[PDB]
């Protein structure tokens, strides 16, 4: 896996790509590494395959219980908690998860929380995720304002995955866009790596180190 | 008297009766008439269903249990619900560890052990339920009928809820036709249903009132209700 | 591990506290609060296992709030530390231990001196001037040997735990992005906002 | 199961707590017995009242040796007194000695025992005890001590005391005689004269039982070895060592 | 089966009352008088036994006065077998208070805890109350010099001076007219002997009859002391207020 | 690794005319790290006096749990706790833990109140009582005091002899350990008095 | 072990353990509870049948659950603080897995959750307590107010009390709390409280207190000498007529 | 005493009959099912003015497709709506899809014969049973809009149209000639405003009545107090009309 969160001038955008891996074995080209949790929260999944969707559809579950208790929408803080608190029940049974929980609410504003199986929860603007976080993080960082566009913010989010998908051997497949605002997150598609590499190469001029 | 000797199934009184199990049989009088007949190819379950209102649903009174045994109720729809899917789980254990399709009368004798443990200890109420349970085994046709002091009694043929009594002379005297009506679910069904009519006073029986199951030889058991019926009236 | 340093002056306690939070080969976060407010004057920091860190500070701030509560009543700096000990006492010999080494720094509203604790995830506790967790110690436990004074003031001891800072900086091997420096005294738990470039 | 999970001893209107109440009463109907606490030892007696001609005295101890420093005596209900022996013995190990290597001091031993009935008066579905005890004791710190514990619970210490029956006029009987300078052998005496006023029938050794608290019997231990074991103080007199001072009486 | 048998010892009377909770204090209202009084330098417990015999023993004797605590001490009303049983908890209470905090437990925090006990069995379990009432007595470095009061229902309240037993009507009337705030301990002492004498179902009140404790914190020590009165001690004490 | 080898420390009693000594150094470590020069590990209930050596969260645990039992002990008894009677509270409750124990070397030292003897024992870390006329010995350093005192003791000393003896039978011996020392404190015990010292000794 | 159902239903339809559970309420002091337009006031009273008293240690009858959240209580005081403890556990637990202290309806709302469960547990009698919730949401500067009974039942009011003649305070609240326009003031809303107690109680310097709670955690208890100004003004009001 | 679990002579449980007699002291509610939606309404009944009317909470929410109305003793209500939202969400999760009304009615009448004193069978802890009874209505893909009445009894009946509660035998008889199969969704809200108006004690208006209804295309919503002011005014109307 690679994935990234990132918050900006005009909210949060986050990506992630679509592999997934037995060994050196590509398993899957197609997977969904975003759970839409509700109109105004979404979880990334990094790590054991299972572990990630299972319990991230588990908290899809236990925030709409929170909806109907509480007359409310759950914060961003209290959902990515309802995880934490699982994953550290489990500590040392050997789940393996690295998660980002990014939402808008009222109380909050824009907010991303990392959540690890370690049971690490840490609020922040910026993360990257998995075995192709490092590749991701150069990108990212190189060239990050906090007054982006939204359409310069969205291209970073997706070049970002795009430069991981091509070093780390297990990263890869497709790339996957969201943009969370204050009317909830917006799908901003499905970037097959095989015709994007070409296309950003040539419109950009990057990726000089290859042939063609 | 009876005032000393009805507060728990616990007690006995003087005469020998247990008074908690006998007021149980009375919400099967209560409740609505049903009726089982079989012959060695078919058993069938006739039943008429009972509303609240014009405005409310006619309550079932039929539940599958397995694909070649299930039984009709009367008094005590939660009870027959526990009871029902008693037998829905005894069902599956012969077949998942035995590969077998558990026989009915095991089946009798199992309901008939597990309502016997509610009228000898401290708390337990007695079941409140009468059940007509048919089935096609390894052994042909069966129908048996289930009292809730334990007592179960494989019939050719039997009635129980209000004016019950009916449909029972009716059976006793129509024997020799009904048993011999092999090969022809239709003869049987139609048979059924001049049974449970023996039982009818006030109503006559309607398309959203009569509940009608069928299982045999070369039938699974079934639910017939609404315009499927239409044809047996 | 993380950098956890404490030390006691004149009128008050000084705690400060790594930035950094570093999983693998990344740095993850460069603006984390090693630390949680137990009651108006007492502060606890903690360094240790990824999870069991901020899970046993965010218990014990519980515990100290329902307790507070309760009793209309702060509890000394010394009842708190006991408190703490003994939860860490009662954790290593159960089936998966507490792994958390903490500091508290406390002002004792009653008695109006600083109180200073050092307690490891064995449940050692030891009142001290100046306290160190993890490796850290190596260097400060030195430093602060030769250039402590009891009489110092709250301002002369920020200066002395910048010279541990600046030692810290030049011989260990981690980038620790710097620390959070809290005081606590009579007057409740401030920060030094402006350590960075003080 | 047990479905009595609830109290059987209540409060009535009027403050009384019935079950209690009645079981003191058995303890009234009960054969007397007394306890009389010398300077320098404690005395203990009951008279043995024989259920038939046939029946064996000596298998039947209504004297008891609780610790080799501390004995009981009854009046009341056997079985229950029995048993309460028992549960006596047993707790005095596990709630003492199995912890200091030592016998529990006399006023800890009864407040053992006063608990074990007390418990007997609030758990589900029991009856209070129907015994009073008395129990005689001496330990290094404390000296000499005599205790009475009732079905309730309470314990009163005594210099001296009757149970049972004939409890009211030998307890006036006990008020004349007692001084503070008494020895042993005089609360003896005593306690021979005061159950002499209870027995209708035979008195002698074998109908009457008796025990003493004095000095340390270095020839009951069983072995010799150790300079700071002396043996028991706890010591049952036989029908003969009775009968020795009934003939000058 | 037991349904016959209970007494169901937790439940409403139409009027709202707790029928065992009632039933309990009626027979507390029997039992010997105790009496505590607090001053400005330290706080009086005393106690009168149920007349009892020449014969019984007073030198090992301490039936109704119970030290909970370094600092902590009570006076019993009601069931003795009963009183130890929540004696017992409350010592272990303010142990476990001690090793967890380092610090003697505050006087209220011990109270509110034995209140809970009783509270419990008025609410739950089917069992009867404790027929217990207590007054406490104790010093802790927040409020000083405290008294106490908690009965059956678990009920506890703070009293600069109050009784419980037999004749607390009479007895805290006769407190509501001697008693202010300035008082000294050793006027404090004269106040409960003159108390228990005036409300003394008996001919006479002596020695043998009484017990006694004061938790005066030493006016040369300069720490808090608890003394229990032998004998000889409350012997020479009754002659000064002039009982005789 | 080895619990009763990580914080360090010892302890050192001993017996003469009419008294007991108990002794201790200051030192609580972590491996190399000196961390505390005022770790006491010796403590009293009543007049009976306990050293305890070893993981010092044990130390600090028991500390808490014996004062916990004595003051029960003297509320129910009305009477402080015995040095014979303690030692035996030890042993029990040490061996409560046989199959999980405290990483300890508990020493008890005082005098008999009723009898005026002076009384030492030793334990180990599961309850084995081992009781000794002259001298006890505990810690990281049990070797080095063990030899010290075997050639220094002589039976019958005065009090201030007593202390001479005890304090150079530490403080040796604590000389050839890396993680004893660092200060130290010594216990004088009479019937009637206790004085406690401190001992200047090297700090490295 | 001990199971036997206590609350069960009677003949015509009624738990009598609750309805005697209320009875026990209506024999409590009297308690109130009135909302201003930027605070809730507390009112209490105490019992003259006993005046030997100590009040710096005797609890009082307002206690707080949280920094923000109150609870004032009639009925039996030793069930009080077992709703008490209850409640503040779970203000801490809230804030706990939440990150955010708890909303007067949510405390409220467990409270009740409480109450209700001990009048369908077997073994246990229901609470003889109703209580009297009041405080301010987080960064909400909109008053709160809410009472519950021994059914578990709970719905919030612009004004109400409990206990030993609430009918006569609740008929005059009814007439004197203008729902359109609240007191304004704070002081504005101590003097309605404490004029309602004035027609129950019988001149009570210290037969009133008095606890005031405001926005964002500022609650503060009255003394006797405040509370007496307040008296000394309404008695006055009546004569000049 | 007498066992709680006991059959009368006639053959009928004791405490659920009394149990039945307490919901007949509560407040009205009103169901009526259409092919457009199912409208739920019931009567608030504040028992002073200083009550605040919206705090009356008779109406909840257990799923997006899925409501209740209660009416009896409201408090005993809390566990079984909590029961009803976990059954619904966690049916949810295993399944992905939606849970039937019809099961989920089931459900919670599993809960209702949970009562006894440590009987035979299945551990069941509950003292008494539930003091209330529950209109839930909903749709699935399956059986489309349904009504549901859901006696502590145990049994449930679906129901075109129902009342509970204090008046709910005259509300019934008049249910019976007012409803066909036919009828709209907005004469279905206003049939239940003039029912409620009819059988309550105080005056109808906005604030001691609350209304509600459950469509395929918006799901489950309960009315602002704005709106169904707007449909008190419009019934008024139309009754002064005819
Ligand atoms: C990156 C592809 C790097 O591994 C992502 O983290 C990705 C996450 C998404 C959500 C699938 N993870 C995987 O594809 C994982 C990696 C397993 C792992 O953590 N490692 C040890 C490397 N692959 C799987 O989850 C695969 N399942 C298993 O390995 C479990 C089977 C073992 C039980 C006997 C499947 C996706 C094939």
């Amino acid at each position: 896996t690679t994935t990234l969160a990132f918050r900006f001038q005009g909210g949060i955008i986050v990506a992630v790509d679509s592999r997934a891996t037995a060994g050196n074995w590509v398993a899957s080209q197609t997977v969904k590494k975003v759970i839409e949790i509700n109109p105004f929260l979404l979880g990334t999944m990094a790590g054991g395959a299972a572990d990630c969707q299972f319990w991230e559809t588990w908290l899809g579950s236990q925030c709409r219980l929170h909806e109907l208790r509480e007359k409310e929408r759950i914060s961003v803080a209290a959902a990515s908690k309802i995880l934490s608190n699982l994953v550290y029940q489990y500590k040392g049974a050997g789940l393996s998860m690295g998660t980002m929980i990014c939402g808008y609410t009222r109380k909050e504003g824009p907010t991303i929380y990392y959540v690890d199986s370690d049971g690490t929860r840490l609020k922040g603007d910026i993360f990257c995720v998995g075995s192709g976080q490092t590749f991701a993080y150069g990108v990212l960082d190189s060239n990050y304002k906090w007054d982006l566009s939204v359409e310069d913010a969205l291209y970073l989010g997706k070049r970002s995955i795009l430069a991981a998908a091509h070093r780390d051997a297990y990263s890869g497949g497709s790339v996957n866009l969201y943009h969370v605002t204050e009317d909830g997150w917006i799908y901003h598609g499905n970037h097959d790596v095989g015709e994007l590499f070409w296309k950003v190469k040539e419109e950009e001029g990057s990726f000089n180190n290859v042939i063609g | 008297f009876r005032n000393n000797y009805d507060g728990d199934t616990v007690t006995f009184s003087p005469t020998g009766r247990l008074f908690q199990v006998e007021y149980a049989l009375e919400a099967i009088k209560q409740g609505s008439v049903t009726v089982g007949l079989r012959s060695n190819t078919h058993a069938v379950l006739v039943a008429l269903k009972r509303n609240a209102d014009e405005l409310s649903s006619y309550q079932k009174k039929i539940i599958k249990c397995d694909e070649h045994m299930g039984l009709s109720l009367a008094g005590l729809a939660p009870d027959a619900r526990v009871l029902s899917n008693y037998l829905r789980q005894q069902c599956n254990y012969s077949s998942l560890v035995f590969n077998r399709k558990l026989a009915v009368e095991r089946a009798g004798h199992l309901l008939c052990d597990k309502a016997q443990k509610n009228t000898q200890s401290y708390g337990g109420r007695p079941y409140g339920v009468g059940l007509l349970i048919i089935g096609y085994d390894k052994s042909g046709a069966h129908l048996l009928e289930f009292q809730p002091s334990g007592n179960v009694t494989e019939l050719y043929g039997t009635a129980i809820g209000a004016r019950s009594q009916g449909a029972k002379t009716y059976l006793e005297r129509t024997l020799d036709t009904f048993i011999k009506i092999d090969g022809n679910p239709d003869e049987l069904i139609k048979a059924g249903v001049e049974a449970i009519s023996q039982s009818l006073r006030d109503e006559s029986l309607t398309v959203d009132n009569l509940s009608i199951a069928i299982v045999g030889k070369d039938t699974p058991f079934t639910i017939y209700d609404g315009e499927a019926v239409a044809k047996y009236i | 591990m993380d950098i956890i340093l404490g030390i006691r002056v004149q009128d008050s306690v000084i705690l400060a506290s790594s930035k950094a939070v570093t999983r693998g080969i990344s740095v993850l976060k460069d603006s984390d609060d090693k630390t949680r407010q137990l009651s108006p004057h007492t502060l606890m920091s903690f360094a240790g296992e990824a999870g069991d860190t901020v899970q046993f500070a965010e218990y014990i701030q519980a515990n100290i709030q329902l307790y507070s509560i309760r009793e209309d009543y702060e509890l000394s700096p010394q009842a708190v530390s006991s408190f703490v000990r003994q939860e860490l006492a009662k954790s290593i010999r159960s089936r998966r231990p507490y792994q958390v080494n903490v500091l508290i720094g406390g002002y004792d509203k009653k008695k109006n001196k600083p109180e200073l604790y050092q307690i490891d995830y064995l449940g050692t506790k030891v009142e001290l001037p100046y306290g160190a967790h993890g490796y850290s110690g190596f260097y400060t436990f030195s430093l602060l040997d030769h250039h402590y004074r009891p009489d110092m003031t709250t301002e002369e001891g920020l200066d002395l735990l910048k010279l541990c800072v600046q030692e810290l900086e030049k011989r260990m091997p981690m980038d620790f992005k710097g620390v959070i420096v809290k005081i606590v005294d009579k007057d409740g738990i401030r920060q030094v906002d402006d350590f960075q470039a003080q | 199961t047990d479905r009595y999970s609830f109290s059987l001893t209540t409060f009535s209107p009027s403050g009384k707590l019935g079950q209690i109440d009645y079981a003191l009463t058995a303890v009234k109907q009960g054969v007397t017995s007394l306890g009389i606490k010398a300077t320098n030892g404690v005395v203990i007696a009951t008279e043995k009242k024989s259920s038939s001609p046939l029946a064996m005295s000596e298998t039947l101890s209504k004297v008891s040796l609780l610790t080799p420093d501390i004995g009981a005596v009854y009046s009341g209900m056997g079985p229950d007194y029995r048993v309460l022996v028992d549960k006596s013995r047993k707790v005095a190990h596990t709630s003492y000695k199995r912890i200091y290597g030592e016998y529990p001091p006399t006023k800890l031993l009864v407040s053992e025992v006063a608990k074990i009935m007390q418990e007997a008066t609030q758990s589900g579905g029991v009856r209070p005890f129907g015994v009073s005890l008395l129990i005689a004791g001496h330990d290094e710190f404390n000296g000499f001590s005599l205790y009475q514990v009732d079905p309730s619970g309470s314990y009163f210490p005594w210099k001296a005391t009757a149970i049972g029956k004939g409890s009211v006029a030998a307890k006036t009987f006990l008020e004349k005689r007692w001084n503070d300078e008494l020895e042993l052998e005089d609360a003896i005496h005593i306690a021979l004269l005061t159950l002499k006023e209870s027995v209708e029938g035979e008195f002698n050794g074998d109908t009457i039982e008796l025990a003493i608290i004095g000095d340390e019997n270095p020839d009951l231990l069983g072995y010799t070895g150790i300079p700071t074991d002396k043996g028991p103080r706890f010591r049952k007199l036989t029908s003969q060592e009775i009968n020795d001072r009934l003939e000058a009486l | 089966g037991s349904r016959r048998y209970d007494s169901r010892t937790t439940i409403f009377s139409p009027e709202g009352r707790l029928y065992q909770v009632e039933y309990a204090l009626e027979s507390i209202s029997h039992a010997g008088t105790a009496i505590g009084i607090m001053a400005s330098d330290g706080i009086v417990l005393a106690a009168e036994r149920k007349v009892t015999s020449t014969l019984l023993e007073q030198d090992t004797s301490t039936e109704k006065l119970y030290k909970l605590n370094d600092k902590i001490a009570v006076a019993v009303a009601g069931l003795t077998a009963d009183a130890e049983i929540l004696i017992n908890t409350a010592r272990i209470h303010a142990q476990n208070y001690l090793k967890t905090y380092n610090e003697d437990i505050p006087v209220e925090i011990l109270v509110r805890r034995l209140s809970d006990i009783k509270q419990g069995y008025t609410q739950h379990g089917g069992l009867r109350p404790f027929g217990v009432s207590f007054i406490y007595a104790g010093y802790d470095d927040r409020y000083g010099y405290q008294l106490y009061t908690s009965n059956p229902s678990g009920n506890y309240t703070g009293w600069k001076a109050i009784s419980v037993g037999a004749n607390t009507s009479a007895a805290q009337t006769l407190l509501q007219m001697d008693y202010k705030d300035d008082m000294k301990v050793d006027d404090a002492i004269e106040l409960a002997l003159k108390t228990l004498s005036k409300t003394t179902d008996s001919s006479a009140l002596t020695y043998d009859r009484l017990e006694f404790a004061t938790i005066r914190k030493g006016a040369n020590d300069g720490e808090v002391y608890q003394k229990i009165f032998k004998p000889q001690e409350i012997k020479d004490i009754l002659v000064k207020t002039g009982i005789t | 690794s080895d619990p009763s080898s990580i914080n360090g420390g010892i302890v050192v009693a001993m017996t003469g005319k009419d008294c007991v000594a108990i002794a201790c150094d200051l030192r609580l470590g972590s491996q190399s790290l000196g961390v505390s020069n005022k770790f006491e590990k010796i403590f009293h209930y009543g007049h009976v006096f306990l050293g305890i050596t070893g993981l010092a969260t044990d130390v600090t645990t028991l500390n808490e749990m014996f004062r916990y039992k004595t003051n029960l002990y003297k509320l129910k008894e009305e009477r402080a706790i015995e040095p014979e009677t303690f030692t035996q509270l030890v042993s029990s409750s040490l061996y409560e833990r046989r199959f999980g124990p405290y990483f300890v070397g508990p020493v008890v030292a005082g005098i008999n109140s009723k009898s005026g003897k002076p009384f030492i024992a030793g334990f180990d870390l599961i309850g084995c009582i081992d009781e000794a006329k002259d001298f006890i010995v505990s810690g990281t350093a049990s070797d080095q005091l063990f030899g010290m005192c075997e050639s220094l003791y002589e039976p019958n000393l005065e009090p201030e002899d007593l202390f001479e003896t005890i304090s150079q039978a530490l403080l040796n011996a604590a000389d050839r350990d890396a993680l004893s020392g660092w200060g130290a404190v010594v216990y004088i015990i009479k019937k009637d008095e206790v004085v406690k010292r401190y001992l200047k000794m090297r700090q490295d | 072990g001990y199971d036997r159902a206590l609350s069960i239903f009677s003949p015509d339809g009624h738990i009598f353990q609750v309805e005697y559970a209320l009875e026990a309420v209506k024999r409590g002091t009297c308690a109130v509870g009135v909302k201003g337009k930027n605070c809730v006031v507390l009112g209490c009273e105490r019992r003259s049948t006993l005046k030997l008293q100590d009040t710096r240690i005797t609890p009082s009858k307002v206690s707080k659950i949280d920094s923000h959240v109150v609870l004032s209580f009639s009925g039996l005081n030793a069930d009080s603080r077992i709703l008490i403890e209850k409640a503040r556990v779970e203000a801490q637990s809230h804030r706990l897995t939440l990150e955010d202290p708890v909303t007067v309806e949510y405390l409220t709302r467990y409270v009740a959750g409480v109450q209700q469960r001990y009048t369908q547990s077997g073994g246990v009698r229901p609470f003889g307590v109703s209580t009297l919730i009041a405080g301010f949401d987080p960064r909400d500067d909109e008053p709160k107010l809410y009472q519950t009974e021994p059914s578990g039942i709970y719905s919030s009011w612009s004004a109400q009390t409990i206990g030993r003649n609430s009918k006569t305070v609740r008929e005059f609240l009814e007439k004197n709390y203008d729902r359109k326009e609240p007191p304004a003031t704070v002081e504005e809303c101590v003097k309605l409280t404490v004029r309602s107690l004035l027609e129950v109680v019988q001149t009570g310097a210290k037969n009133i207190e008095i606890t005031v709670v405001k926005p964002d955690s500022d609650i503060v208890a009255l003394s006797s000498e405040e509370i007496n100004q307040y008296v000394t003004q309404i008695e006055q009001e009546k004569q000049e007529q | 005493d007498r066992g709680v679990s006991t059959f009368s002579p006639e053959g009928r449980l004791f405490q659920v009959e009394y149990s039945l007699e307490a919901i007949k002291l509560g407040s009205t509610a009103i169901g009526i099912a259409t092919k457009e939606g199912v409208v739920l309404g019931v009567e608030k009944r504040a028992t002073s003015p200083l009550l605040e009317s919206d705090s009356i909470e008779k109406i909840v929410e257990i799923d997006r497709h899925i409501g209740c109305a209660m009416s009896g003793l409201t408090a005993d209500a809390r566990s079984m709506i909590e029961h009803a939202r976990t059954a619904a969400v966690t049916h949810n999760l295993y399944y992905d899809e939606d849970i039937n009304v019809e099961s989920l009615t089931q459900s919670v009448c599993d809960l209702a014969l949970r009562f006894g004193e440590g009987a035979s069978g299945e551990e069941r802890l509950m003292s008494r049973p539930f003091g209330v009874a529950l209109l839930i209505a909903g749709h699935d893909a399956d059986d489309g809009y349904q009504l549901f009445h859901a006696e502590p009894s145990g049994t449930f009946y679906r129901y075109n149209a129902k009342a509970i509660g204090s008046g709910s035998e005259g509300a019934q008889a008049e249910l019976l000639n007012e409803w066909h199969s036919s009828l709209t969704l907005k004469e279905a809200e206003l049939l239940v405003l003039k029912i409620l108006k009819q059988v309550m004690e105080e005056k109808l208006d906005e604030n001691n009545a609350q209304l509600s209804c459950i469509t395929k295309q918006d799901g489950f919503k309960i009315y602002d107090n704005e709106k169904t002011a707007e449909l008190i005014k419009e019934l008024k109307e139309k009754e002064a009309a005819e």
